[PDB]
């Protein structure tokens, strides 16, 4: 449950992530091919090559749906219902995935985000992102 | 793994009273049924919309005997699972693409059946050798993945 | 979240666990020491010997739990706020441990009601399980 | 572990240029911080009630330069991890009662403390191979628990 210096650490955090969310979504997505290569059963059907133009779309993609729970902390699971249907009847992704993919995209904010990356932020994104975990796979069963 | 010789022997004598057919159907069946994600992979098995509709489907009956046949044989080369299943290793990769985590989700289905066929048989003990032996398999499944 | 069906499931179930509850809590805890030895340094003040009286009045405790949860299964979240704050603040037991005992939970109950033990009462126990595990782990962080 | 010399030289560079005082008191705060639970273990610290209480708590401090020390140590038996932490393990083990679980979470607070502290530097073939050395100590760590 996010407390309200949560919702405020991560609304700031992500303030400074702006034009550049695509790629840190691409970044993590690369980070995580390379750290977990189980995670690449998912994506067969992609060039995993880097800067492949599939993994930078991709890295948009999940940068706007993270953007915009950010913009809807407060109902996220209204506002990701439809990621949650995607995820549960069609993708199928295995949950043990989210938190791979949630560490990756720490370590690239971390990276990226010198000042803004204190304790207190870290705890708050960490707690986000498994709380858009949590989401993404609730309709699983 | 880590098996003493009486965890090898307790293995040995149990699995020596398992149908691996119908232990094989009864664990992918339940499998399908208990984490429906991993229905993913099976989408040209047909109906699997209802637990009767997998348990009871010709095809998830197949397969699995054919799951536990390749791992009734690992069970005797206890010594080599790496060894015994690398070309099914990277099979599962590279063509199949299946995630791993399949593996230890199977491993984990397989004991609650060896423990509902074996009521009592199925001792504290015996279900730490095989709890041993499921993650072994599934380490040695995921060994050649890239 | 559990369904008619699943809350059906797991009354039933449960309500053939009846008196055996008990016995059946303090199982799945050595099962769970047997399989899952790191388990054990949780319980560094108890006699872990087979047929211990503290593991035997600490399955006791488990199950009533359980029990207590079957019986509020429309509310759990209340039932169980208690029970939620002594594991978030007191005992501060690693969230990756409640899949352990649910896991040696499953296995005590198939190893004792073969007949009701059902594909679609596993999958409904298993849920239940992991909902129990949610509530005890809510107040963590 | 199973590093590739071109990993090996990675890690064994980037560490060169690590301050080992500073990494490892902000790799303990932060976990202390990030999973609240882990301060089970650090009672007799003294205030650990706010990040700014963890981060500046000096107990904390001296603790995380004795943990990175140990690990430093460790990174110049990449090809004995085992060996290299069997005491260690059995400590935990048996007389801290560590979860060889906080293992993992210290590991990947690392991470993001070489990150966080690296920027540029921590690129993604930096970072893989770093996520094989915390995987490889923390299981090395845990290899004496029974
Ligand atoms: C941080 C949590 C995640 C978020 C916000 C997220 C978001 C998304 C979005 C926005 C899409 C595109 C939907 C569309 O095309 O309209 C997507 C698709 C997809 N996601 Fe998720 N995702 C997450 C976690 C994961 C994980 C962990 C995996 C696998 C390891 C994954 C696998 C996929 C795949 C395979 C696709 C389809 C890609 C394609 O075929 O183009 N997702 N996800
Ligand atoms: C104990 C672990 C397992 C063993 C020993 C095993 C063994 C096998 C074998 C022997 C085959 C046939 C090989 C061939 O076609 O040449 C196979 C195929 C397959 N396996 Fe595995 N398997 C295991 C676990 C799993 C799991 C858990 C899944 C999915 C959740 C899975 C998915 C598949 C699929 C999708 C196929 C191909 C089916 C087809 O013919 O279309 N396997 N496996
Ligand atoms: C769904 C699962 C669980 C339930 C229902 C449960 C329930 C309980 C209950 C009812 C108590 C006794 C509190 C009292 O004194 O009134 C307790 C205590 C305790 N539990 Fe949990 N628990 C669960 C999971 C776990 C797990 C997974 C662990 C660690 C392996 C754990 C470790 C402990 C410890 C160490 C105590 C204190 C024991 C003592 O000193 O008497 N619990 N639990
Ligand atoms: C990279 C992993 C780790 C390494 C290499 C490591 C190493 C060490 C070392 C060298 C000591 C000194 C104690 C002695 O020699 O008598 C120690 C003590 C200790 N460690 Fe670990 N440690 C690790 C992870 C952890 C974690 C994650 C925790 C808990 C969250 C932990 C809890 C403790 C505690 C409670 C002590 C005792 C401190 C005292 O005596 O006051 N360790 N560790």
């Amino acid at each position: 449950m996010l407390s309200p210096a949560d919702k405020t650490n991560v609304k700031a955090a992500w303030g400074k992530v702006g034009a550049h969310a695509g790629e840190y979504g691409a970044e993590a997505l690369e980070r995580m091919f390379l750290s977990f290569p189980t995670t690449k059963t998912y994506f067969p059907h992609f060039d995993l090559s880097h800067g492949s133009a599939q993994v930078k779309g991709h890295g948009k993609k999940v940068a706007d749906a993270l953007t915009n729970a950010v913009a809807h902390v407060d109902d996220m699971p209204n506002a990701l219902s439809a990621l949650s249907d995607l995820h549960a009847h069609k993708l199928r992704v295995d949950p043990v995935n989210f938190k791979l993919l949630s560490h990756c995209l720490l370590v690239t904010l971390a990276a990226h985000l010198p000042a803004e990356f204190t304790p207190a932020v870290h705890a708050s994104l960490d707690k986000f992102l498994a709380s858009v975990s949590t989401v993404l796979t609730s309709k699983f069963r | 793994v880590h098996l003493t010789p009486e965890e090898k022997s307790a293995v040995t004598a149990l699995w020596g009273k398992v149908n691996v057919d119908e232990v094989g159907g009864e664990a992918l069946g339940r499998l399908l049924v208990v984490y429906p994600w991993t229905q993913r992979f099976f989408e040209s098995f047909g109906d699997l919309s209802t637990p009767d509709a997998v348990m009871g489907n010709p095809k998830v009956k197949a397969h699995g005997k054919k799951v536990l046949g390749a791992f009734s044989d690992g069970l005797a080369h206890l010594d080599n699972l790496k060894g015994t299943f690398a070309t099914l290793s990277e099979l599962h990769c590279d063509k199949l693409h299946v995630d791993p985590e399949n593996f230890r989700l199977l491993g984990n289905v397989l004991v609650c059946v060896l423990a509902h066929h074996f009521g009592k048989e199925f001792t504290p003990p015996v279900q730490a050798a095989y709890q041993k032996v499921v993650a072994g398999v599934a380490n040695a499944l995921a060994h050649k993945y890239h």
